[PDB]
RNA sequence: UAAGGUGAUAUGAACCGUUAUAACCGGCGAUUUCCGAAUGGGGAAACCCAGUGUGUUUCGACACACUAUCAUUAACUGAAUCCAUAGGUUAAUGAGGCGAACCGGGGGAACUGAAACAUCUAAGUACCCCGAGGAAAAGAAAUCAACCGAGAUUCCCCCAGUAGCGGCGAGCGAACGGGGAGCAGCCCAGAGCCUGAAUCAGUGUGUGUGUUAGUGGAAGCGUCUGGAAAGGCGCGCGAUACAGGGUGACAGCCCCGUACACAAAAAUGCACAUGCUGUGAGCUCGAUGAGUAGGGCGGGACACGUGGUAUCCUGUCUGAAUAUGGGGGGACCAUCCUCCAAGGCUAAAUACUCCUGACUGACCGAUAGUGAACCAGUACCGUGAGGGAAAGGCGAAAAGAAC
RNA sequence: CGAAGGUGUGCUGUGAGGCAUGCUGGAGGUAUCAGAAGUGCGAAUGCUGACAUAAGUAACGAUAAAGCGGGUGAAAAGCCCGCUCGCCGGAAGACCAAGGGUUCCUGUCCAACGUUAAUCGGGGCAGGGUGAGUCGACCCCUAAGGCGAGGCCGAAAGGCGUAGUCGAUGGGAAACAGGUUAAUAUUCCUGUACUUGGUGUUACUGCGAAGGGGGGACGGAGAAGGCUAUGUUGGCCGGGCG
RNA sequence: UACGGUGCUGAAGCAACAAAUGCCCUGCUUCCAGGAAAAGCCUCUAAGCAUCAGGUAACAUCAAAUCGUACCCCAAACCG
């Protein structure tokens, strides 16, 4: 089986921001990165698991990436997936 | 394809020189027939796309022996 | 630095005829 | 390291597998995401153990 | 199979500072060498408000060629060459001119 | 004024696509040259 | 191999290693996402959606594998009618696509030349299509010659712009023979006697050598100018190493190298020896390629355009002899000479270079040389096929200008 | 103790040229006699780059229109705030598809870009921002049409086409109101609902298809009736009497 | 009030009239030019299965994945 290490590879960070902040202190929601991939059922089993929690629902989406202008080249920015996951009344981090 | 089954023969590209020799492409076709054989070996008839010589060589040789080299040859009748 | 690539059609002339 | 697991048996090799993934690989990635991962070298380590140990564990299973 | 290591007593035999002895502190890989206390370069260290704020001229040592220096022999006071031998079966170095073992 | 270029992607790929290209030898051929070439965007696509 | 390393633009951060399991290089393995012949089905390429069979913490839901088509073979099934066949299912083997030229075959121009233009030339060229290999094709005389003789094919130099063909215009243009490169001849259409009887092919072992990492590798100092000498001056040294490159101006003797002498655990090429497997000597007798040769009509290839036109090939319609027989010897006939078609295989001499190594240049030196010396077939232009640039240089060293 | 090149000067040859030297330059150059040529440019409406000319000239892209105070700033006709004026108002407003692909919002910068200035911007740099069982796509079905197992046909390539399989511009299950962010919401939050499947339990029962039937399932024009969105007025509530 | 806004509180919330190109209406009445297809859905059976399976009703539980979602969209962001 190995469904274990993919749920401990779905995660790859967690997302800081000013909104990230805001939700997390009102509707008790954490926002944090994802493998590309990621479909909810993993995310969320992974959320149990690893922060031992329990979450009401998981709702993501994919950020497209920006192009950037670094000296005289151009560049594309990776695309990345977020997922705002809810957690019930009771929460640890 | 205009392919006799049998002889090989296939339609050859060639010249139709005129009366002031003036020079056009034309092709002659072989003289295929759709003719319908009698095998007693399965005891039933088989249709062949065969031409005028074609037809002369069956009625020569063995009709068992042209169908032996027709399936050595590869060909699906 | 491209030389111009589209050169319109030269205006038709007085008919000297 | 690289012969010191090459005599294990695959069940304590798989778990140590397990270990090396769920604890010095999950968590070095949240501190350096965090900011708090001062020394960056672990993880170039555990990754080339992890792929140390996978190989040994094809190597040994099947063929 | 480098003449020049890490730990090497030399002896400059080109540039503008020919024969003062120095120790080699590191070799780069475009056959460069660094040995202190003779090619000092003052650099003009531009400030900076990160934890380190030296600012002003700094007296930093430049990097010259490997081919501009040479092993000091140590015993007859002059630059020579040094080669290579194989002694129970361990490479070694050697000078040359009465040759003896580093 | 409607100009001759009326941008539409279902369209484009329909006609210009790799799928396209290489449903018929000629395109397949296309394919080729652009490969011998060795031009960076060998079709068309998103 | 190793005391240095963690690719570059490109410093840093945090670390590894220094006598050997740091890094680097080579051999053999493992991993090898998705698209792409793409092959589970479909599709607007890098996406969507399934079946079956094997294994699993909450039924939840997952993991692995398989499932395209065609060709050949085998098995199991199975219509119109008993049998049968077609057909259907399963399994095994192979094929598929890409690739610069060279090679063979199937198709096949026009511009142009003729001072126009139609036969002709251009030209069996460009181009399209199919197939195969490292070369391919061709090939062991139903050939030439001359009544003297030569003995498969291919390629090069002559014969030779000769003989010939030709609105006898423009143009095309051999053969015989001579000199070289390289040499090789065999089998089936069949029975008996003798039976691994040679030569080969597929695989082991051993020997030799090559390839994929490498190792050692000689010999110079002092003074003058100068920012710095490899230069000037003086006196030495090595050389089976003054081929090259770098080094603060031009180095045989500062460094990397070169001459030269050595080295391979492992994986492989070639040349031999020695085993296994498969096909197969030799002798006797016999046979000795039929809708073929040839012919009529229409075309093509032959230098040879239907001309007196032999020879080969073919679409069409006909049609022998078979060794006391037949074919060719340039209309044709006779006499002579020569050969034995209608079944196959065959190395070398030759052609080409996408790719790798080494070396060379009265070749270029940044408007040149590849379109591209700088992450160029990029930016950019076009719906698309496609087109397609510009742009090299600080210094020995960033010491890249603190204040 | 200074090569080629560059820039002057002085001599010399009948000419193309040659020689010497000052300054710049910084490391290559080459006698003589021979040999080989991409061997000499002023023109080709020549090619490429650079720079003039017209010339500080035309123009600065709808004749909807601006004025003033304050603020920031080195600098304000153009930016921000306020008070006025003017323009659109079946649009020059508000939402989508197509097509763009970060142009969105915040901080910071004014070289280049904006036909002027610029503190401003759809400009440069950094960070942030797109939350769905119900919306759409995907998905089930099909039109025109495409592809197409076998098959038929064709020198080859390939053409046509059956079973099939694709193809929305069509058909098919389900969400509304309010609030919230600098930037998303019918997606997040609150309130109240709905639909399609899987599993288990209980009570009954005959179930069962690429097969049959029904339904889905449809034109133009015209008219009337019943309603709503929506608007006006009155009442009511709050404020005002200048 | 970082002077942009934030927090708190919160009365009335009815009637009449007019009225659509929107709904009833895939309606109705007329006319010739006679006005898609298939599936979901409903219903009847064949093979086969009927102590089963399967279906119906009720309750409980679980699932509903994946991709788009910013902004412009009669325009300074699309085609010129």
């Amino acid at each position: 089986m190995i469904r274990e290490e993919r749920l401990l590879k779905v995660l790859r960070a967690p997302h800081v921001s000013e909104k990230a902040s805001t939700a997390m202190e009102k509707s008790n929601t954490i926002v944090l990165k994802v493998a590309k991939d990621a479909t909810k059922a993993e995310i969320k089993a992974a959320v149990q698991k690893l922060f031992e929690v329990e979450v009401e629902v998981v709702n993501t989406l994919v950020v497209k990436g920006k192009v950037k202008r670094h000296g005289q080249r151009i560049g594309r920015r990776s695309d990345w997936k977020k997922a705002y996951v809810t957690l019930k009344e009771g929460q640890n981090l | 394809s205009r392919v006799c089954q049998v002889t090989g023969k296939r339609p050859v590209t060639g010249n139709n020189r005129s009366h002031a020799l003036n020079a056009t492409k034309r092709r002659f076709l072989p003289n295929l027939h759709s003719h319908r054989f009698w095998v007693e070996s399965e005891k039933r008839f088989v249709t062949l796309r065969v031409s005028a010589k074609g037809m002369r060589v069956i009625d020569k040789k063995g009709i068992d022996t042209v169908l032996a080299e027709l399936r050595a040859r590869g060909e699906k009748y | 630095n491209n030389r111009p690539v589209y050169i319109p059609r030269p205006r038709p002339p007085h008919p000297r005829l | 390291m690289k012969a010191k697991e090459l005599r294990e048996k695959s069940v304590e090799e798989l778990n140590t597998e397990l270990l090396n993934l769920l604890r010095e690989q999950f968590n070095l990635r949240m501190q350096a995401a965090s900011g708090q991962l001062q020394q960056s070298h672990l993880l170039k380590q555990v990754r080339r153990d992890v792929a140390r140990v996978k190989t040994l564990l094809n190597e040994k299973a099947g063929a | 199979a480098a003449k020049i290591r890490r730990d090497d007593e030399v002896i400059v035999l080109t540039g503008k500072d020919k024969g003062k002895r120095g120790k080699v502190k590191n070799v780069l890989s475009s056959g460069k060498v660094i040995v202190e206390g003779i090619n000092l370069v003052k650099k003009h260290q531009k400030p900076v408000p990160a934890l380190n704020q030296p600012g002003g001229i700094v007296e930093k040592e430049a990097a010259i060629q490997v081919s501009n220096v040479a092993i000091f022999n140590a015993a007859t006071g002059k630059a020579d060459r040094v080669g290579f031998r194989f002694e129970d079966g361990k490479k070694v170095r050697f000078f040359k001119s009465n040759s003896e073992t580093i | 004024m409607k100009r001759t270029f009326q941008p539409s992607v279902l369209k484009r790929n329909r006609s210009h696509g790799f799928r396209a290209r290489m449903a018929t030898k000629n395109g397949r051929q296309v394919l080729a040259r652009r490969r011998a070439k060795g031009r960076a965007r060998l079709t068309v696509s998103k």
